[PDB]
RNA sequence: CGAUGUCGGCUCAUCACAUCCUGGGGCUGAAGUAGGUCCCAAGGGUAUGGCUGUUCGCCAUUUAAAGUGGUACGCGAGCUGGGUUUAGAACGUCGUGAGACAGUUCGGUCCCUAUCUGCCGUGGGCGCUGGAGAACUGAGGGGGGCUGCUCCUAGUACGAGAGGACCGGAGUGGACGCAUCACUGGUGUUCGGGUUGUCAUGCCAAUGGCACUGCCCGGUAGCUAAAUGCGGAAGAGAUAAGUGCUGAAAGCAUCUAAGCACGAAACUUGCCCCGAGAUGAGUUCUCCCUGACCCUUUAAGGGUCCUGAAGGAACGUUGAAGACGACGACGUUGAUAGGCCGGGUGUGUAAGCGCAGCGAUGCGUUGAGCUAACCGGUACUAAUGAACCGUGAGGCUUAACCU
RNA sequence: AAUUCCUUGUCGGGUAAGUUCCGACCUGCACGAAUGGCGUAAUGAUGGCCAGGCUGUCUCCACCCGAGACUCAGUGAAAU
RNA sequence: ACACAGGUGGUCAGGUAGAGAAUACCAAGGCGCUUGAGAGAACUCGGGUGAAGGAACUAGGCAAAAUGGUGCCGUAACUUC
RNA sequence: AGGACCGAACCGACUAAUGUCGAAAAAUUAGCGGAUGACUUGUGGCUGGGGGUGAAAGGCCAAUCAAACCGGGAGAUAGCU
């Protein structure tokens, strides 16, 4: 009845939902811009966005605990010394999502999702 | 008498000095205000046609913004209607508060009720559960017979199935005024009425006396 | 479970009433590119109010 | 909350020890007893300096639920245990002398006032 | 809401002890026997406590002559007259609910001392 | 007989009245309490178990009562498959036998994705005669309607006594229904913690994966019952059986023929909900449009250009709204969602460091750390300037009205 | 009684209540001695019966996690 | 009959735990099972948890729950010992 | 030692659920039996239709069994539809 629930349940069980979005969190932060899936996007928020607020306080206890999240330290070394005082200034909200299309294989709405610096 | 329109904020208790908890629930009453006033020449009964709240001005449109402006007061989201009783006259404009709600003693909440979707038969009509094992294949929260047979030849009008249940009006009867706090514009009735936390109900006393 | 008449080609042809698409009605152009779009969808060149966002 | 074939403790020195329950009396379809209210037992185990033997029918009021009682504040009372107090299957006045463990506030009603007397606690 | 806030604060009681479970815990409510209106204590070890502002709540469970006793107390009503803590306990938990089935030497629990 | 499925149970019913309870009366060999019998009345209500495949029945214990029937002895494209009607086997019996029972006994495949009608829900199209946004009126329809016990009246009436009221009033339950989450709880694989085996992060320390969430211990929100609020009415109109008033036909008598008064949970309302597709399509309030030309078989005609209102839809952020539609909130002149900030709540004293100890481990830092859906904020991100749809004073006839 | 029709025979046990089970009785419709009679330790995915533990079997369901159902895209049947 | 959840003889067979070719996690090696995307209704399937009761269910405890290892202590009637 | 015991492989198929236009013209899942023997398995043989074979069910003999399959008599016959 779903009353006041948040969380999409995207069709896996939890185990896969808690590593997919691992896994397309340190993807976000390597490339800092990604395609993916619409609801899959809106999901994102809630997972990369807590990481970069971790990263405004360097510490080990910090980089401990974003790093039993992601499970990388190639994600815990771009985050705490290029995304945490890149960021710091920022309340909240360092994403940003457009709608790009539809996919050709099964007419699935896409979007991207990237941070929302991407100066080059 | 005429009701009263306000909002369901949540539910609370009080705790008497003698001991005893009453479950209230808090209905936030602001001042309602008359939008029009209908007569028995005009309309052909009469009754008093409130609004309360507040709305903006890019959402309240142009033929229901001049409705308010012919009264002259604000425009509040929603409009509802109370038939007098007879006894009372009410003049365009006036705004009514929740003290009129000071010697009632029991009044009658109207509320919209929590919607559950598509219900099963088992939530909606209390059916009984057939049993979930000795044979049983598929059938444990169906509703089984549904009709007799060939000299009816039919399911009969009102059969109760599946279907949408709340999202509805429902009123509940007879309930006590713990306490009006006019200062507040709020309004204390012990138990629960129906809807979600910030729905509008419409309050109104209690004809059952 | 099974039908016991055939139904006529009148009765499929209410039933697809229905099934028709409908249509857009709502392509945009961009602020400084002037490509036509869906609404809150990037362009194909990869604009969306007037900013290259894709930079692709 | 007491339905058929629940087997209560027994709260009194009548000699029984375990009973059960096989009718929850007073209205039709009654599924529940409280903690005040009458059910017709069997005796399930008794002692044998009894007053009552093993295989009685008779009436027992409820003292004690492991559901328990709720106070007009929501405070609710727990006990350990389902037990009651026989008696006298066509009076009131149960067949007991003491009275074993704590009662409830519930249970001063007028007739079960010997209860609330022999009682060490509430 | 702000208005509940509001309505629950003007009636909490502003002079509670702050005790934690684990905590051997007397507790005096009131009892009304026809019009005569005294206190009866209620002393055991606390093994739950619901933190809930108006709505908080603390039971206690009080092993009496042969039964096991255990009462949730509304810690705001105006029956709870007093409550006072005999004893701090040393559990390191919230819900002491394990207790239910021990009895005597196993169901005893250090004290703290901090 | 080119298929109409057998007993009982379950689930769900619906009707009748020859009424079991509650309701209203007559008579009684009706003192009272409790009955007997008959009449009226179908609004609601109308057990759980033990035995047996059983319906039934017997029994135990209830209850105001545990009604009788019809509906393919209601209901197997709703379930079951215990009973009897397949193939195995045996007993008794019959027969020389194969085999067969006024017979027992053990074992034994229950298929269907719903076209139409029907029913529960929910939309689209058009109509309602200019368009649009709201609020209603109510024809009609549906839901609901059960009852115990205790006390007061009053140990009064009644009775030799034992016993023990009518009529009224108050309180409290059982069953049932609706609502709800404040409390008491359940759940809470999205929160915190403990722990086993193993693998990995180079290693220690710390964590992660997997083993049903690995096994567990708690627990937010939401949902929900066992939780706790409320309901069944009073009143009114017309009556049933019934009791009557006056009153003749028939000098009397007579409830009736004229007239008149009472009279039940039935009926019509009162209570709740739906409802103008109520094509008889209603009412009220508010808002918007008051441009040119041409053409013809000159009609409630067709066409071009200019215009494009109110409002709607689409799209996006969404929702305690939802299968999808629909419905509600919001779209920068903005708190709609996510984030963020503060709080709450849950879990129980994080990591790192220091100390004590041979060490496991304890202590200090420290009610610490983390914390979902909650509350209060906050434009940081996403809700775009537009475009699209809908028009340009809205027929005829008659009346009453200003001209 | 795997045998008994009358029958749920009668009596005792177990249950609040026992057409089943167990023990007994003998009026054995229609037991019976190698198409064996009566016992019997062990054994049995064997038939009946009772008890403890255990429980959503149930009173009476509630919630959650997944797979379908529903919507979108592609493909695309069937009985009749 | 299919790019079909079935069938098919023999050989090789590591680490940690373990009595073990059980089982759990891994190595070498091999794979993610040839429609996906959302939504989070009834109902169905496969599971998990459940207040108080504890077989009242039912033809019947069917199903589910529970029991479960090793060492030691201890163990009745009956018996063909 | 044992048609001994517990238990994988292997051989079986007792119960339940699903499936029953199946994934499958008998399987899947969870439990279940035997598991040094009257066991089980590979290869190759032999037994042929009133015949075989059968720890016996009228079971099995190529998804067919109270007399297989193929071809022939043969356009059997049908007072029946
Ligand atoms: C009176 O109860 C029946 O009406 C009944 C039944 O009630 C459930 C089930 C069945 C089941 C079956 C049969 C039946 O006749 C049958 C009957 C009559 C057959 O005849 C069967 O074919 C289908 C066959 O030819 C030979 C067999 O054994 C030799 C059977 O096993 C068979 O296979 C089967 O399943
Ligand atoms: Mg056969």
């Amino acid at each position: 009845m779903r009353h006041r629930k948040s969380g999409r349940q995207l069709n896996r069980n939890s185990s896969h939902r808690q590593a997919m979005f691992r896994n397309m969190a340190g993807s976000l932060v390597r490339h800092e811009i990604i395609k993916t899936t619409l609801p899959k996007a809106k999901e994102l928020r809630r997972v990369v966005e807590p990481l970069i607020t971790l990263a405004k306080t360097d510490s080990v206890a910090n980089r401990r605990l974003a790093f039993a999240r992601t499970r990388d330290n190639e994600i815990v070394a771009k985050l705490f010394n290029e995304l945490g005082p890149r960021f710091a200034s920022r309340a909240g909200g360092y994403t940003r999502i457009l709608k790009c299309g539809f996919r050709a294989g099964d007419n699935a709405p896409m979007a991207y999702i990237e941070l929302v610096d991407r100066s080059e | 008498m005429i009701g009263l329109v306000g909002k369901k904020v949540g539910m609370t208790r009080i705790f008497t000095e003698d001991g005893v908890s009453i479950p209230v629930t808090v209905i936030e009453v602001e001042a309602n205000r008359v939008t029009q006033v209908k007569d028995l020449a005009n309309d052909g009964y009469r009754a008093i046609q409130v609004t309360t709240g507040a709305k903006k001005a890019n959402r309240v449109t142009k033929p229901e913004a001049g409705h308010f402006a012919k009264a002259g007061v604000e425009a509040g989201r929603g409009l509802w209607e109370f038939r007098l009783a007879e006894g009372e006259e009410f003049t365009v404009g006036q705004s009514i508060s929740v003290e009129l709600f000071a010697d009632v003693k029991k009044v009658d909440v109207t509320g919209t009720s929590k919607g559950k979707g598509f219900a099963g038969t088992v939530k909606r009509w209390n059916f009984r559960t057939q049993d979930a094992t000795h044979g049983n294949s598929l059938s444990h929260r169906v509703p089984g017979s549904i009709g007799q047979n060939q000299t009816p030849g039919k399911v009969f009008k009102g059969k109760k199935m599946a279907g949408q249940m709340g999202n509805e009006r429902v009123t509940v009867q007879s309930l006590d005024v713990v306490r009006v706090d006019a200062e507040r514009n709020l309004l204390l009735v012990k138990g629960a009425v129906p809807g979600a936390t910030g729905s509008d109900l419409i309050v109104k006393p209690a004809v059952k006396a | 479970a099974v039908q016991q008449n055939k139904p006529t080609r009148s009765k499929r042809g209410m039933r697809r009433s229905h099934d028709a698409l409908t249509a857009v009605t709502s392509l945009s152009v961009d602020k400084t590119s002037g490509e036509k779009h869906l609404r809150h969808h990037i362009t194909a060149d990869g604009y969306y109010r007037g900013r290259k966002v894709i930079a692709k | 909350m007491i339905q058929e074939q629940t087997m209560l403790n027994v709260a009194d020195n009548s000699g029984a020890r375990r009973v059960m329950c096989i009718k929850v009396l007073g209205g039709s379809h009654r599924r529940y007893a409280g903690v005040g209210d009458i059910i017709k037992i069997t005796i399930k185990e008794a002692i044998p300096r009894g007053k009552v033997k093993k295989g009685d029918v008779l009436k027992a009021v409820v003292v004690r639920t492991k559901k328990g009682v709720r106070r007009p504040d929501g405070s609710v009372i727990r006990f350990d245990g389902n037990a009651c107090v026989l008696l006298n299957n066509n009076s009131e006045q149960p067949i007991g002398t003491r009275i074993f463990g704590p009662v409830t506030r519930e249970l001063r009603s007028e007739k079960f006032m010997k209860i609330i007397s022999l009682a060490p606690e509430v | 809401s702000n208005i509940i806030k509001q309505l629950e604060q003007e009636q909490m009681k502003q002079d509670v002890p702050s005790f934690r479970p684990g905590d051997t815990v007397e507790v005096k409510v009131w009892v009304v026997e026809g019009s005569k209106k005294r206190l009866q204590a209620f002393e055991g070890v606390v093994i739950a406590i619901r933190n809930r502002g108006l709505h908080s709540a603390f039971t206690v469970r009080k092993i009496s002559n042969g039964e096991g006793v255990e009462r949730v107390f509304q810690t705001h009503s105006p029956v709870v007259d007093s409550i006072s803590v005999k004893r701090r306990g040393a559990v390191r938990k919230a819900k002491l609910y394990y207790l239910r089935e021990r009895t005597g030497k196993a169901a005893r629990i250090k004290e703290r001392l901090n």
